[PDB]
């Protein structure tokens, strides 16, 4: 997911 | 009077953090925010983005130079990979002297890949005289604010102790063959300590209105090789190196009350923050930016009381950035009308109103550094002076 | 040899104490295997009073440590007195005991002594005397500790990824019973949050996981220097008393086997205990309300939780009972003596096991003072 | 029992 950055 | 003109570095309609969070906010708050400027290394993407989002006021600049100089911008937002923050913001800040209208600089967490870079950035930001904003959106969660309120009002009494258990992302035994390689190599500004623990330890200090005095940390890479996986969730019989940590042990003391704090962070129930007071115990929990649940307990003939605070359908991920933007707007447009307020503040600290700034981020980076420093040197560090000046 | 182990007691008192509630009830149940032949108190009247209240038809009330320790009517001596008096009583006793060719076992309560120094001296002397030793670390005999130890050792939970521990311990919080010994609240008297609550717990942890620590770091607190006295109703008497023993302990470390991360927090208050062991295949949780009551197993479009709970098992007397059992089995069916139990299932904890523990406890305090992480991976082989 | 039981030693 894009939240893992 | 008029809306805030926002210049974006890192806004991309195809992918990224800013499209999922920052944009939806700016969309809702059209009366107060307007995107006037995009910059990408590739101008085609900036343009593509302006059309997909029908940004009727957006200009796609070709260069950092041109972008940073434009006077059509009141606030710049930086939402790119942490490893590129320093290389992009230091120049940008120089160029930005050609814009008399620039008022705000908004940067995503983390600020930089190192305390050094973070110091330079903060220094430069000050020299530029703009108001700064870091993206520690946890400070705007409804749960965090209620907790902080309850605590600061004496509802749990004096804080006796605190325990934190945490889970971090893709730093378990497995990795999506999807996710990049830059997330899993140390020094690129994204990891268990800098990110998961950064955000969490910050809201802790913020809820309890205290910094640490002494801390000790042990950092682990017990999983140097990770198992790749597909979208089904199945292992592809393939291994990849990982130099970022898979476990963090942290203990320390809060200045206010010398409160003991025990913390454990794992790489694989997302989050539990247990605050034990003299009158009541308070607990915050998470699953799957949440934090999604707040619980208070009280104690021939005894009574027990449980208070649960839960917003039924609340999307923390977009919810918190929203409130961060809203908080910037309420400051700009002075919605609570206090004519007696200056145009700028160094830091939020433990204040309810306002928003986290680069100074707040700096203090945090200082705490992160001290963690790593503690681990290598294998010693308990006195960190109570972090947070003195700049 | 078909003869009952003849037991000499220092600290058995029918009116009060730990030994009457635990040791005696055990020896009572196991009459076929244990017999009390000798009591010693500083006051001979109490020894005698005890022999009559308990109708100890075989007990002789000795007047002096000298006489007691010398008597050859004794196979096992049990020491169950305040920790602060262990060293002063056992060192002499051991010397005198050379006049008893029948002495085989020396059984001492935890903690062993008030300091690592005293504990070393005691262990040294115990060795020189050549008896088999036994320390009272009875958690090593809990049914729950053993089940968990088995599951873990049989690979039922996989590799241990990490461990968390949360404990509450004693009257070390904001309040203290008005009828309560002053000494247990003054540091250096062998009874406190670290030495006792944490001692027992960290031991069973090492025992369940069959591993010692390599590195550790500890912060110890006295954030509550003055305590509020209370009555029996549970109400405050508007009176405050000094307390120099700790009210909080933070502890983190790594296990040698697998370099497993261990996070621990101990509070002074009054949910007793949670030990969370996270394995690669399953989670294992031990709970209590500091004597373990309950073992939980978690595994895995469906999730499973399994609870192991014995009913009508009194852990207080039951674990002590089970310790006498294993001593009985030992004297009767089965090396002639051992250095230590280590991580073995059979046998019992010895003074060597207690020593290693005192060494870890000393490190905990040393880490807090030095203010640094310490290497403790050698304390199971030689001096700190 | 809010008293100092013998187990508190
Ligand atoms: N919890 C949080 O607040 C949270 C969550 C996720 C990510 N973030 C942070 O937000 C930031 C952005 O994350 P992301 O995944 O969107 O990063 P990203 O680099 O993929 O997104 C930036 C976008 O800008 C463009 N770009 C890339 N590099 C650039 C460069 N060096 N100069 C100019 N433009 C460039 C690209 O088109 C890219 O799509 C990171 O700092 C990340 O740590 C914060
Ligand atoms: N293993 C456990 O979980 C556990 C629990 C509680 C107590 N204990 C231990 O058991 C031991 C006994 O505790 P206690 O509180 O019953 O002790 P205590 O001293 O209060 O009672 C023991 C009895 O021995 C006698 N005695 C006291 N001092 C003596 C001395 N100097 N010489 C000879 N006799 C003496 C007294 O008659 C007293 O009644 C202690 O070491 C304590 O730490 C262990």
């Amino acid at each position: 997911t894009t939240m893992d950055d | 009077a008029a809306p805030i003109r926002v210049g974006f570095v890192g806004l991309n309609a195809a992918k990224g953090w800013a499209i999922k969070t920052h944009y939806p906010a700016i969309l809702q708050l059209s009366s107060q925010f307007q995107i006037t400027a995009l910059y990408s290394p590739k101008i085609e993407t900036s343009i593509a983005t302006i059309q997909r989002l029908k940004l009727s006021n957006a200009t796609a600049f070709p260069t950092l130079e041109s972008f940073a100089s434009s006077s059509t911008i009141d606030m710049i937002v930086i939402a790119i990979q942490v490893a590129s923050h320093y290389e992009v913001v230091m120049p940008l800040l120089e160029f930005s002297k050609n814009n008399p209208n620039l008022k705000y600089l908004f940067v995503e967490w983390a600020l930089a890949c190192s305390l050094d870079q973070a110091e330079s950035i903060y220094k430069a930001a000050a020299e530029r005289g703009v108001q700064t904003i870091i993206s520690l959106q946890g400070r705007k969660s409804p749960y965090i604010l209620r907790a902080k309120e309850l605590i600061s009002q004496g509802y749990i009494g004096d804080i006796n102790s605190i325990e934190i258990a945490g889970n971090g992302g893709w730093y378990g035994y497995e990795r999506p063959v999807k996710s990049p390689k830059y997330i899993y190599e140390i020094g690129n500004g994204v990891d268990l300590v800098t990110t998961t623990f950064g955000h969490t330890i910050d809201i802790l200090q913020y809820m309890t209105s205290s910094y640490f005095s002494r801390i000790n940390a042990m950092v682990f890479n017990n999983i140097p090789e990770q198992e790749l996986i597909d979208e089904r969730g199945n292992r592809l019989g393939q291994r990849v190196p990982k130099t970022v940590p898979d476990h963090l042990l942290f203990q320390g003391t809060l200045l206010n009350g010398n409160v003991p704090v025990s913390c454990s962070f794992k790489g694989g129930k997302n989050l539990v923050i247990d605050i034990h007071g003299t009158k009541r115990d308070l607990k915050l929990e998470g699953d799957a930016a949440e934090i999604s649940n707040l619980v208070l307990y009280y104690s021939d003939a005894g009574k027990e009381i449980m208070e649960v605070y839960h917003l039924r359908n609340y999307n923390a991920i977009v919810g918190n950035i929203h409130r961060l933007y809203q908080s910037i707007s309420d400051f700009h447009f002075n919605t609570k009308k206090i004519p007696e307020l200056p145009s700028q503040f160094v830091m939020q600290g433990f204040d309810f109103e306002g928003f986290p700034t680069l100074m707040d981020a700096l203090i945090l980076h200082r705490l992160i550094e001290s963690v790593y420093k503690s681990n290598m040197m294998g010693s308990t560090l006195n960190v109570s002076n972090i947070s003195h000046y700049s």
